[PDB]
């Protein structure tokens, strides 16, 4: 079953290793909004061998990272997955855990399902074609039990893939005693790093379906009541100002967009506001949509013919054309010469497919190896004072290569 | 139609509750028009329907009118300040209270004379000197 | 605004912005004391009365004329005929008033706050103290506004620089005639 | 050079409870104030001369 | 009972209190200034001089100084205009000390509210507070005068 | 930002913006000295009242 | 005193003022003796 | 001008001027504060002259020390210089008051 809840204050870790005390500092980073939604989610196989199939699966976003949230009673839940397009056509990935182990791989997994038949492996892949990379170790969560199931385990895990280095930021807190996620605070902390480099917008997770109970069946949706033990969250960037305690843990924190009130908590570094007016930002119409009005030309100006050409001009009678409308495309050049050197002024050639331009001209000639850097803005000699010179306030570029294989 | 945005509110440990000022704008226009990823400002949780009167510094969001004037405690500009008001407990803002209004008795041969005075002390904080430093 | 004066809605030139330390907190900072120093400085100047007065109804000073120093309901703005001609004569530039050529190409986070004190209520301030000093002479610098005369106040006055009450007794028409003149 | 931070000043055996994960201290300074020795996993700390 | 109103008001010495106040924003500010990048690779100069090289070590280390003393100039720049401020107050508060304290003084509305009597100083911290004791007229009769 | 590539783009974003700080600094610097002269004015009206 | 003050070893000190309070509350006291007696 | 050539003699010259152009704003910057703090003497001298020159000031330790009476100005560089006149009741002799 799928339920929505509200996420009060929870989903906060320290962005950095370093130590403090009775600071306030301020951050930008990824994180959960507070009092935010929250989504359950229940994965019934109970009644699976008296057919019916599962049929509970779907398949949950990961944009921007996840959180996670849940209370398995020793390992009911294993494992993740990413990845994306789901088959072969591109990567995905196999996080799970083995009683002290765990195992990280983005091979190219095709599959249908979450059913790690255990309670081994298989049924949730069928596609070691291409892997790319693997990872062991110490397994992420370490299970404790205090003689009884009152002490219902909260395992909150941050998740994040920005630009590798796949954090595990967690803790444990079993001081649950049946309410779903209690009103408090807690931080998190990281154990691990690693890159692997893969666009993940997909996530789904692995349950102990051969053994499974307590997954009552009902219609529930759109905003209603329904037992999952089971969260996820999603995280945006935000601004955080953070409390950190003369111990050096976090004891409170508050959003910084969120309500005007937490805006000014943030913006004037004090948890106390007093009486009184108080300037925070300002507010901007964001736009709809972006328009272009490049003018309506077709017919490439001939770039081909100035470039490959077979009686290019000395220098000192340099061959000068100039370029009427036309819609130049800056990117199909790159195959007509050599291109030693590529070097480009004020204007970068990059996002020069971009830009317009009044009038362009091109002034195609030879000269020799020493004197190639010659022709600069400014520059003097024999050739940069006597043959040509480019104006300090020069705009565009100049193109060399060698043609010592044609003029030998 | 961009502008400043202040935030009224009384103390922390007061109350929880702010009205928002917008600073220069009217409401009718851009500041009541608001979605997801439209305002910068992603605070918009604010109604922008209810309590929303205009002020010529902008208008104002989070505090309703009241006719009754009092020496006012947040300022706001032009002659407005919003303060914590028991009903039970919201923001309102209202117009300065000038002072309180009081009459003489002028005549061309009536006069006033005091019989008994009053010895009070009044106390004026003047800082002499500031914590003198090196660099 | 630091940021929309220095990079107008450009994520990148505030992200490169961001790094300068709290460089423009504190500017903000400084402009919110200049702003809220402004307030104290009309505040302070113009009300240092606690309670305001009202002229009353019947205006006869022995014959001095105040009229061009008190307001008159006729104008729409409650202020003195003076007053009035220095408003006209001063050329404001902004008062914030939600316009929404040269103010408005300030699309640069370059605002201007009104000030607390609009000018209908600092021309009361000013109403009710010439009450105050043309009904009660000093003594309402001091307590309770004590009723007295003009013409004994202006003698109280003349007492005040050696010149004794009978030079105001003996000249009165003289003096509301000359007050009058000057004023005018 | 404790794990890259550099600076100078004295070392004194400190007080201060850092939780297992945190190495640097600090003030509000954006500036160390104490250290943990990466081998002995003691909590020294920062004075400068 | 002025020590009483001292006592239990909310903040009287406001003056006081802003003026230590400013000062310790101010250092705060100022010292919490060395950790920017301005525009440069890091903030820690023994870092930013044995990971690079003094070809572009010399311009980086000169992009953080240039940063770092203008900072440091912007601190002292609103020290003078304090400090002139504080002069200001200074002088008014000795022209208070030479005049409400060392004698009575015929200035309405100086040496406190109402007609003045006398003053008595007390020290503070960073400041002085003036004790103003003044003769006000209170209750009233109207009479009929010519 | 539609010209250049970020890796120079950011330098010449850098100039910039210290070019457009040192002159919203000068403005506020001048007007912090207007604002003393204006007290010292507002003083003396005080005063004169 | 070599947390926030202790912090400030970036040539940023405080130098005590002259006259230290004691005094003048001397100063105070004596002129107090003046202006009532 | 004569070492470098434009290209990076544009640049050189940059640094240059700004380093020059906020050393110059500093003196300037300087320069307000002064002018504010002489404009704030200057009054108090143009009050000074007002109060004690044009007349006796019932205003304790204002114009000199001691009971005043009157003050003669005299003209200094840059400056002003007053020379106050004072009553200082001198030596005295206790009496017996009811
Ligand atoms: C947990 O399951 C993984 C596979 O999901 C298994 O990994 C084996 O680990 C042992 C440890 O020495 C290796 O010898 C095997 O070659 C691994 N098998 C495979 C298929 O990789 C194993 O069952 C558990 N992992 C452990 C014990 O590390
Ligand atoms: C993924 O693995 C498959 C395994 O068959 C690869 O398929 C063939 O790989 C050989 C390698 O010599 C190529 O010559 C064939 O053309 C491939 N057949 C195809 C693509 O249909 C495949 O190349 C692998 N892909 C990647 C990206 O490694
Ligand atoms: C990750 O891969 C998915 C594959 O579908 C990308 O989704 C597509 O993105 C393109 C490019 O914007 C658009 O056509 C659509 O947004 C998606 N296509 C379809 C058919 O849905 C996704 O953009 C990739 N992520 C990143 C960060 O590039
Ligand atoms: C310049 O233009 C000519 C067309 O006039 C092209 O010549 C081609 O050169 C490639 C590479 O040597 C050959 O494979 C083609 O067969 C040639 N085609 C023709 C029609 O000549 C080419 O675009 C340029 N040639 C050179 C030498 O730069
Ligand atoms: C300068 O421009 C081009 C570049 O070498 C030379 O070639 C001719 O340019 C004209 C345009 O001006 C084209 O219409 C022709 O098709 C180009 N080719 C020929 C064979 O004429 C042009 O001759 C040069 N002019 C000079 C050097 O005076
Ligand atoms: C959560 O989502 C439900 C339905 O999707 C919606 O009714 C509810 O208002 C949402 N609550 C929050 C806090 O976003
Ligand atoms: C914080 O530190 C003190 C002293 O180091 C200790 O007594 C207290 O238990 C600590 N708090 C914790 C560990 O939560
Ligand atoms: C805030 O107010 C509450 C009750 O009004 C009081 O208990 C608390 O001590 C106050 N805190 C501060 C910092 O003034
Ligand atoms: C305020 O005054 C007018 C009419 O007297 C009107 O807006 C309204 O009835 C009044 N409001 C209250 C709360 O009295
Ligand atoms: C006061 O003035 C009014 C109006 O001129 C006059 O009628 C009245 O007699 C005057 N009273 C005295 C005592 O002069
Ligand atoms: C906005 O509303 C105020 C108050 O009604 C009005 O004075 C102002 O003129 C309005 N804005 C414009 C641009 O008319
Ligand atoms: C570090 O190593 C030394 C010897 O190499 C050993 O005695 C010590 O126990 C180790 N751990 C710590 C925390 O010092």
């Amino acid at each position: 079953t799928q339920s929505y809840t509200n996420s009060f204050t929870r989903g906060v870790y320290y962005p950095d290793k370093v130590f403090r005390s009775s600071v306030l500092h301020s951050t930008q980073d990824l994180f959960l909004p507070f009092f935010s939604n929250v989504t359950w989610f229940h994965a019934i196989h109970v009644s699976g061998t008296n057919g019916t199939k599962r049929f509970d699966n779907p398949v949950l976003p990961f944009n921007d990272g996840v959180y996670f949230a849940s209370t398995e009673k020793s390992n009911i839940i294993r494992g993740w997955i990413f990845g994306t397009t789901l088959d072969s056509k591109t990567q995905s990935l196999l996080i799970v855990n083995n009683a002290t182990n765990v195992v990280i791989k983005v091979c190219e997994f095709q599959f249908c399902n979450d059913p790690f038949l255990d309670v081994s492996e298989l049924r949730v892949y069928s596609s070691a074609n291409n892997c790319t990379f693997e990872y062991v170790s110490q397994p992420f969560l370490m299970d404790l039990e205090g003689k009884q199931g009152n002490f219902k385990n909260l395992r909150e895990f941050v998740f994040k893939n920005i630009d590798g280095y796949f954090k595990i930021y967690s803790k444990h807190t079993p001081v649950n005693l049946g309410r779903d996620l209690p009103q408090g605070f807690s931080a998190l902390e990281p154990l691990v790093d690693l890159p692997i480099g893969i666009n993940i917008t997909r996530f789904q997770t692995l349950l102990a379906l051969h053994r499974s109970y307590l997954t009552p069946g009902d219609s529930s949706s759109s905003w209603t009541a329904g037992a999952a033990a089971y969260y996820v969250g999603y995280l945006q960037p935000r601004t955080f100002l953070l409390k950190y305690n003369e111990n050096g843990t976090i004891t409170d924190a508050v959003d910084c967009a969120l309500d005007p009130l937490s805006e000014t908590k943030c913006t004037l570094k004090s948890f106390t506001v007093e009486k009184g007016i108080y300037q925070t930002s300002n507010f901007r119409v964001q736009p709809t949509e972006s328009i272009v009005r490049f003018p309506n030309i077709t017919n490439l100006c001939p770039f081909h013919e100035v470039f490959n050409a077979t009686r290019f001009a000395s220098v000192y009678a340099w061959n000068r054309t100039r370029i009427s409308n036309c819609v130049a495309d800056y990117s199909v050049l790159y195959n007509f010469a050599p291109f030693f050197a590529f070097k480009c002024y004020g204007v970068s050639p990059t996002k020069l497919n971009d830009l317009c331009f009044t009038n362009v001209y091109a002034d195609s000639f030879v000269i020799r190896g020493n004197e190639v850097s010659q022709i600069a803005p400014g520059q003097t000699g024999n050739i940069a004072d006597y043959n040509y010179k480019l104006p300090d306030d020069f705009t565009g570029c100049v193109i060399a290569w060698n043609s010592n294989k044609l003029d030998s | 139609s961009f502008g400043g945005v202040s935030v009224i509110t009384p103390g922390t440990n007061t109350s929880n509750q702010v009205a928002v000022l917008y600073q220069d704008v009217n409401c009718t226009e851009v500041p009541v028009a608001i979605h997801a990823d439209q305002l910068t400002p992603t605070w918009r949780v604010y109604s922008t329907g209810s309590n929303v009167f205009q002020t010529r510094a902008g208008c104002l969001i989070g505090a309703e009118y009241v006719n009754n004037s009092y020496e006012c405690d947040i300022p706001i500009g032009a002659g407005i300040c919003a303060s914590y008001q028991t009903q039970s407990q919201s923001i309102i803002a209202y117009t300065m209270s000038l002072g309180a209004e009081n009459s003489v008795a002028y005549s061309n041969n009536s006069i006033a004379i005091p019989t008994n005075f009053t010895i009070s002390v009044t106390t004026e904080i003047l800082p002499v000197s500031m914590t003198k430093t090196s660099v | 605004d630091c940021t929309m004066y220095i990079c107008g809605d450009s994520t990148e030139c505030s992200n490169l912005l961001l790094q300068y330390g709290s460089f423009c907190t504190q500017l903000k900072r400084a402009l919110t004391g200049i702003a809220v120093e402004q307030d104290k400085n009309t505040q302070e100047v113009f009300a240092q009365v606690k309670q305001i007065y009202k002229t009353p109804p019947i205006k006869y000073f022995g014959g001095f004329n105040f009229s061009q120093i008190l307001p008159d309901p006729s104008k729409p703005s409650k202020r003195s005929p003076i007053e009035d001609l220095l408003f006209n004569k001063v050329t404001l530039a902004d008062a914030g008033f939600i316009k929404q050529l040269i103010c408005a190409q300030k699309f640069n986070g370059l605002t201007v706050l009104p000030p607390l004190l609009t000018d209908e209520m600092i021309a009361q301030y000013t109403s009710a103290l010439l009450a105050g000093t043309i009904t009660s002479g000093w003594t309402f610098g001091a307590g309770p506004a004590l009723q007295i005369p003009f013409p004994m106040q202006m003698a109280y006055r003349f007492n005040g620089i050696g010149v004794t009450q009978n030079v105001l007794y003996e000249n009165q028409k003289l003096i509301a005639n000359q007050f009058n003149s000057a004023i005018g | 050079n404790f794990n890259g931070l550099t600076g100078t000043g004295v070392l004194t055996e400190s007080n201060k409870k850092f939780l297992p994960f945190q190495q640097f201290g600090r003030d509000i300074a954006d500036t160390t104030d104490a250290v943990r020795d990466p081998q002995t996993l003691e909590i020294l700390d920062i004075t400068p001369c | 009972k002025i020590q009483d109103s001292l006592s239990s008001t909310p903040s009287a010495l406001g003056k006081l209190q802003d003026v230590v106040n400013h000062n310790a924003q101010a250092l705060n500010t100022l010292v919490k200034q060395l950790s920017s990048k301005f525009g440069a690779i890091s903030s820690v100069l023994n870092d930013i001089l044995s990971r690079l090289d003094p070809p572009e070590a010399e311009v980086q280390i000169d992009r953080l100084i240039t940063g770092r003393l203008q900072s440091l100039q912007t601190y002292v720049t609103q020290q003078l205009i304090r400090a002139a401020e504080i002069r200001a107050s200074a002088n008014l508060a000795a022209t208070k000390m030479s005049e409400c304290v060392l004698g009575q003084s015929k200035r309405v509305d100086f040496c406190g509210k109402g007609y003045h009597l006398m003053s008595f100083p007390q020290s503070a911290p960073h400041g002085v507070v003036f004790l103003h004791v003044t003769y006000v007229p209170a209750q009233e009769k109207n009479f009929t005068t010519a």
